[PDB]
């Protein structure tokens, strides 16, 4: 895995306190045991020897496998929640506004005057986004997905229009 | 006929005679007229057939064929416009040329009255059909796909040719009129098995049987939209009705000569179904479509039965406007993403509204939806052949359920979800194409109102 | 009335009195009086109208009768002009008895709901008229074919008929 | 009349060219006419012909 | 490689005719070609030629068998007949073999 | 979408309105026939063997 | 449900901080890191993410949380989420 | 995509002495 | 092009006339045969379908 093993304690730590949460219920009874599972993390907090630590790690992740919710809570809009991609089916591009009849962008004179503004500066600013990318990635394409922020003044951030753009999580 | 057959040859001077831009205005305004009058080919009596002449009929089995084939003409202009409008303007007129002598061959053959007529009709429709594959389809394997049509037609037509000189040889004649009356049943011989093949194998493979049918998805993946639309609404008929003339003068050999095809059609239709699930090609889903639906023609034309014959007729007409519809709406995509995978463009409701009410109307019809001819059509079906045997309730009951999936599945798949990112050219649907769509769905519908002039002479 | 009433009979119609035995008015009595006021009256005005201006314009339309034509039976074999005109006629008597099992099955279907609780009893002479016209029928036109004709119909009966000799000559 | 619009008579014409063939076909046919057994029947005082 | 035409950018009807019915390049052609379908196509065949099919008249005959079995239902039972007798054909007319 | 769906209406009402309006004046000022026994020696026109007077029009005039 | 606020969004940001009691809340900015200044540890992080999950009803995924440092981080990354530009 | 067209690839599979 | 009509006209109804021709004379030979050979075209006892049997077969 990708993961650290400090990353990986973490992320049972997180998911054993979610699960113990939704055996308890009642957040008196779920604070009493929250607490006892904080201190069995602290108990080996400090151990030093990496091959106790990932032994200590594989039987906790088995307990939790032998101990965890059979439905556990999600938040709504989780993934598996009842609200995921509830409103996927409302969000449209924005490049659909190009489509529109003259006669429905005259509704809205003054939205549409932005809207030139913004695709003037994507216009504007792609060549330099495109260079900035080319002479800073090592040879032989890049090895990781971070991209870099913009170094000048007057210069956009590499690659921000579908992400400034996106859909707002409540369009209509 | 010839207040149909000339003024179709006549739509040929005129699209060669008129102004270069009026080409597709002139011809689909004349063929829909054409379309109009042929509403007076429903003069039907309860006990005899139309019978104009000594070379041509009709009865309640080509009349619904008849409409539906002048119907289509104008349909095939509207739908073939857009991909040839940089096409050279004399290989437009060619590309009109070749689908009204197709129209013109083709109500030749549904109203022949001698059946080596019908044969010469029947098989000339291979020569407009392949050079349309041929030449105006957009890929490399469409010389295939143009090869293995011919080759499969020509394979069963010349044991038909045979089959047919044969028994105008030794019963004196091969008007249909005339068969009724001179019929003579056929005894058990090796050498009226042959007779009983040769007759029949020829229209199993254009409906096409199901063992015999890879020849379909091969024409249909290469062909351009309108060669889709009159292969799949009225070339695939052409063994169906060839099956409910001949059949006649095979009884009653065809007792036990069936039970081969009638298990392959049985077999066949829940396979192909079962196949249309994983179709990665939308096209290709489409075509082994048909192939499910056809086998239960095929079922029901060997059962012979008056509620056989009744369902398959309405399943004929029923399908031709569904698997015509079908078509034009995955070439709507096409003409978009220029491509034809199920997956590639989808969540298409969000961006083409109309569109996906097209699309759901479409895909009901297609799993049969009360009160729909194509239900209707389909019940008459299931009905007669459940008295041929209980056991095929079974069969026919698991196809309507994979059935719906894989057409609810379509419509899932290209319609909802979420859009694909990068497809940005999603243009609004023109009034072209929601016309064309209109076209097909109305009349589907509408038929549902009076579906006894889509139930044939045992109606 | 308007249809012939021996063809579609119906045992005459016997409707209890009201006999009320409550103080509180029927509402049942003021909604039918509303809807003879507000619906019955002036629907019954647009038809008189309409019944005014079709007397005005009078005109006939008949009924075809065909005359009788020599039966398959006695048509010489292949002689088609004469096997021509009484395959019509044959077709035309099978379209006609498809319509008196119709009929049938109409008297017994609108004696089922007539009775009720009682349709069993009260509804013998429709079934039984049923299952006698059903087996008539049966015995004309079942299991000849989608291709069938006078002639499959004469074959089969002929079959019937020397099963039926083998019958009487048997006992 | 319009060299414009002179095509658009070529299918209109058809169909009355077709519809008149049809009807001299019918002609030819005529060897059963008013002498069928279901039909056939004593000519009014003006007929000529039962049908045409 | 060898000298060859690159494949032509797709183009868009709507680029230079917002009002594009999606029939012709040319907005004159364009709105005929969409008259001439909507006008023949609804208006004339599917309009006329529904009402035209709903007025066809006793298509094959299905109004006159029923009346027609009226009749001959109407007789039989005054006159004590069977209202269907199994016999199609007339037994006299028929000479069983042997 | 909203103009296909006005081009609709409008070209199926252009000949749908008329033609709902002609079939009631027809039923309303002309009516159906009354069907009545052939008058002794008197042979109807083949058309004369239908109600409804539009049905009677497609026979007299088409059939 | 009522619309959030960039300041709405840094004071209920605060006021869960307020009630943990690892953390003084006189010490407490928005710039505070909570392990440099706060010294707090790997353990006390994820609870405080948790906490805030609670407080808004959405999940932060693991990948996003382990680097919500400073409040102010936290606040951005709701803000992000809510579509909130006040 | 336009319309395939064969190609030199293509047209020298009919060059040759035989098919 | 008159005369591609012309001289296809022309030799068409001289081709017509022979083809018809050719046909009357089969049907002459054909007839007078027929005349000549009595005993090898016996007139058939032309029996009713009501004297003929034929064995029915269900289409069940
Ligand atoms: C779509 C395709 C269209 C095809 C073409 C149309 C062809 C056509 O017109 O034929 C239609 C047919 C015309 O038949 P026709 O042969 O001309 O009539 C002959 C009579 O002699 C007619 O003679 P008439 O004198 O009795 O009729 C004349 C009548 C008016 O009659 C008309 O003119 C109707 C015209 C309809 C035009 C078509 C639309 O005069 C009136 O003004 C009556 C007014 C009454 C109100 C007071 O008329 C209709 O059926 C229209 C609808 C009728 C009312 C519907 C019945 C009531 C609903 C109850 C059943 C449903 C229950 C609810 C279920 C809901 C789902 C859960
Ligand atoms: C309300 C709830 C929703 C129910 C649905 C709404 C619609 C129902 C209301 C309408 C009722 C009126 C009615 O239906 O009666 C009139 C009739 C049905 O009722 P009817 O049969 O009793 O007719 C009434 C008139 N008399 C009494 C004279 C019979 O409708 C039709 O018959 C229309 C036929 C349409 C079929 C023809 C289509 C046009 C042909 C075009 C050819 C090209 C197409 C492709 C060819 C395909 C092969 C053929
Ligand atoms: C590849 C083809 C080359 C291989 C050879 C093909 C022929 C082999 C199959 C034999 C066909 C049957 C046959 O030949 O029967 C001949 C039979 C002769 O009988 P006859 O003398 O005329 O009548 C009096 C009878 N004592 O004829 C008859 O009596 C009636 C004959 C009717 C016409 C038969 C046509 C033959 C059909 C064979 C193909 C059928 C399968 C088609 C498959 C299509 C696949 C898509
Ligand atoms: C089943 C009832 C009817 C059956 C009729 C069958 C007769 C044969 C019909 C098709 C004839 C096609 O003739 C030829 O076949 C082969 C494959 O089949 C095609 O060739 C294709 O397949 C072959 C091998 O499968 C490949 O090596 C080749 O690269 C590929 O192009 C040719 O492009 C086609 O010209
Ligand atoms: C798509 C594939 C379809 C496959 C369908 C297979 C159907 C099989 C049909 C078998 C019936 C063949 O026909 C059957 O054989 C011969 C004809 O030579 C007939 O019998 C005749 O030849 C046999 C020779 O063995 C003699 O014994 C017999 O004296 C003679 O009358 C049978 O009385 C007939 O019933
Ligand atoms: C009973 C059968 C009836 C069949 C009816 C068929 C209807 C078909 C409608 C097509 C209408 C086209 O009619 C059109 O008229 C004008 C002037 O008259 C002609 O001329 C026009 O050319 C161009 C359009 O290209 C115009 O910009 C110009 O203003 C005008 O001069 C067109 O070339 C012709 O196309
Ligand atoms: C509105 C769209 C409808 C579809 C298009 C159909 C157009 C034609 C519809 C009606 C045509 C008139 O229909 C015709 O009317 C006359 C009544 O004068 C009838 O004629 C009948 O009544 C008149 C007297 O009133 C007499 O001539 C005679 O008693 C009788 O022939 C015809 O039998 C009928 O066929």
């Amino acid at each position: 895995a990708y993961l650290t093993h400090q990353q990986k304690v973490l992320r049972l730590y997180k998911r054993a306190l979610r699960h113990l949460e939704s055996w308890c219920i009642h957040r008196d009874k779920y604070r009493y045991f929250a607490c006892l599972l904080r201190a069995r993390f602290d108990e080996h907090k400090n151990e030093k020897d990496m091959v106790k630590a990932t032994q200590l790690l594989r039987e906790a992740e088995e307990e939790f496998w032998h101990g965890q919710h059979p439905q556990p809570y999600i938040f709504p809009e989780s993934p598996g929640g009842t609200s995921y991609e509830r409103y996927e089916c409302y969000k449209v591009p924005e490049w659909c506004l190009d489509d529109w009849h003259p006669s429905e962008k005259a509704m809205y004179p003054d939205y549409f005057a932005k809207r030139e503004q913004w695709k003037k500066l994507r216009r504007e600013s792609w060549e330099r986004e495109v260079k900035q990318l080319q002479e800073e990635t090592p040879v032989g394409g890049p090895r990781t997905e971070a991209l870099p922020p913009a170094r000048k003044q007057g210069d956009l951030p590499p690659l921000w229009w579908h992400i400034v753009t996106r859909p707002r999580e409540r369009p209509m | 006929m010839l207040k149909y057959i000339i003024p179709t040859i006549m739509l040929m001077p005129l699209t060669w005679l008129s102004k270069n831009n009026m080409i597709w205005v002139n011809s689909t305004a004349h063929s829909l007229l054409i379309s109009f009058t042929s509403l007076l080919l429903m003069n039907q009596f309860g006990d005899n057939s139309l019978n104009f002449s000594l070379l041509f009929f009709s009865d309640s089995l080509s009349t619904p064929l008849l409409i539906l084939t002048m119907w289509l003409l104008p349909l095939m202009l509207m739908a073939s416009q857009h991909h040839l409008s940089k096409e050279n303007l004399t290989r437009k007129k060619l590309f009109i040329t070749m689908l009204i002598s197709l129209q013109l061959f083709l109500i030749m053959t549904f109203t022949a009255m001698e059946l080596i007529l019908f044969y010469i009709l029947f098989e000339a429709t291979l020569v407009p059909t392949l050079i349309i594959i041929t030449r105006w389809g957009n890929q490399t394997e469409r010389l295939n796909a143009g090869l293995y049509f011919l080759f499969y037609t020509l394979a069963g037509s010349l044991p038909l040719l045979v089959a047919l000189i044969y028994i105008q040889n030794t019963v004196g004649s091969l008007n249909f009129l005339m068969l009724q009356y001179w019929v003579q049943p056929v005894h058990n011989s090796w050498s009226n098995v042959f007779m009983w093949l040769a007759c029949m194998m020829a229209f199993m493979v254009k409906m096409p049987l199901y063992g015999l049918h890879l020849w379909l998805p091969k024409a249909h993946v290469e062909a351009p939209i309108a060669g889709s639309m009159v292969l799949a609404a009225v070339l695939l008929k052409l063994g169906g009705y060839g099956m409910l003339r001949i059949t006649l003068i095979l009884n009653p050999m065809t007792d036990f000569m069936a039970y081969p095809f009638i298990m392959l059609s049985l077999w066949g239709m829940i396979m192909t179904s079962s196949i249309c699930l994983r179709q990665t090609d939308l096209k290709s889903l489409i075509a082994y479509s048909s192939v499910s639906h056809m086998a239960l023609v095929i079922v029901a034309i060997l059962i012979q039965t008056p509620w056989s014959y009744m369902g398959a007729t309405a399943l004929m007409i029923a399908h031709g406007l569904t698997s015509s519809m079908l078509f034009c709406l995955a070439n709507s995509n096409y003409e978009r993403i220029h491509s034809r995978t199920m997956i590639l463009a989808r969540g298409l409701q969000t961006l083409l509204p109309l569109m996906a009410t097209w699309w759901l109307l479409a895909s009901l019809t297609n799993l049969a939806l009360p009160p729909t001819i194509n239900l209707i059509g389909e019940l008459f079906v299931v009905m007669s052949t459940f008295s041929w045997s209980n056991i095929t309730i079974i069969l026919m009951g698991v196809n309507m359920v994979i059935t719906a999936l894989y057409s609810l599945y379509m419509l899932i798949m290209t319609q909802r979800g979420k859009y694909t990112y990068h497809i940005n050219n999603i243009s609004p649907s023109f009034t072209r194409e929601n016309a064309l769509m209109s076209l097909h769905i109305l009349p589907l519908l509408l038929l549902t109102l009076n579906p006894k002039i889509i139930l044939g002479p045992l109606y | 009335d308007s249809w012939d009433k021996d063809v579609y009979p119906e045992p005459p119609r016997r409707t209890p009195a009201p006999s009320p035995q409550t103080s509180l008015p029927n509402p049942i009595t003021y909604l039918t009086k509303a809807f003879d006021l507000l619906v019955d009256r002036p629907v019954t005005l647009v038809r008189e109208f309409i019944e005014r201006q079709h007397a005005k314009n009078k005109y006939y339309y008949y009924h075809r009768e065909f005359r009788r034509v020599p039966d398959i039976t006695e048509c010489q074999e292949k002689d088609v002009l004469c096997m021509f005109e009484a395959e019509m006629q044959w077709r035309r008597d099978y379209k006609v008895d498809q319509e008196i099992v119709n009929i049938i099955q109409e008297r017994l279907k609108a004696c089922q709901q007539r009775e009720g609780e009682s349709h069993r009893q009260n509804c013998a002479k429709e079934l039984e008229q049923f299952t006698q016209v059903v087996k008539a029928y049966q015995d004309r036109y079942h299991d000849l074919g989608a291709h069938y004709s006078a002639r499959k119909c004469l074959a089969k009966q002929k079959q019937r008929m020397l099963a039926e000799r083998k019958a009487a000559k048997e006992a | 009349v319009v060299r414009d619009h002179w095509v658009h008579v070529l299918v209109p014409m058809g169909f009355v060219f077709g519809y008149y063939l049809d009807r001299k076909n019918d002609e030819k046919l005529t060897a059963f006419r008013n002498k069928s057994l279901l039909y056939k029947r004593e000519l009014k005082p003006n007929e000529e012909v039962t049908w045409k | 490689r060898w000298q060859e035409d690159p494949e032509p950018e797709d183009e868009n009807l709507y680029e230079k005719n917002p009002d594009s019915h999606g029939y012709d390049k040319d907005p004159a052609v364009d709105i005929w070609n969409m008259r001439v379908v909507f006008f023949f196509g609804f208006s004339i065949v599917l309009v006329l030629g529904s009402t035209f099919v709903a007025y066809l008249p006793d298509y094959r005959m299905q109004e006159w068998a029923r009346r027609e079995a009226e009749r001959l239902v109407k007789y039989r039972e005054a006159h004590g007949l069977p209202i269907m007798e199994s016999n199609c054909f007339d037994p006299s007319k028929i000479q069983l073999p042997e | 979408d909203k103009r296909f769906l006005k081009l609709l209406r409008f070209y199926i009402l252009l000949t749908g309105i008329p033609v709902a309006i002609g079939i009631t004046l027809i039923n309303v000022f002309i009516g159906e026939a009354e069907l009545a026994e052939i008058p002794e020696g008197y042979v109807p026109e083949h058309w004369e063997y239908f109600k409804h007077p539009i049905s009677r029009w497609i026979a007299r005039t088409f059939f | 449900a009522p619309p959030l606020t960039l300041e709405g969004i840094k004071d209920r940001v605060l006021y869960v901080l307020k009630l943990y009691d690892k953390i003084d809340p006189e010490k407490l900015s928005v710039n505070s890191h909570f392990m440099k200044d706060l010294g707090l540890d790997s353990l006390d992080q994820v609870e405080i993410i948790m906490a805030m999950e609670d407080e808004f009803g959405f999940e932060i995924p693991d990948i996003d949380a382990e680097k919500l440092m400073c409040p102010q981080e936290i606040v951005d990354y709701i803000a992000d989420k809510k579509d909130v530009y006040e | 995509a336009r319309q395939w067209q064969p190609d030199v690839e293509w047209a020298e599979q009919y060059g040759g002495a035989v098919m | 092009q008159l005369l591609y009509i012309t001289s296809f006209v022309f030799v068409g109804y001289y081709l017509l006339k022979r083809q018809d021709y050719m046909y009357a004379v089969r049907d002459h030979d054909m007839f007078s045969y027929i005349k000549s050979h009595p005993e090898d075209f016996p007139e058939k006892d032309k029996k009713t379908y009501g004297e003929v049997f034929e064995e029915f077969h269900p289409v069940r």
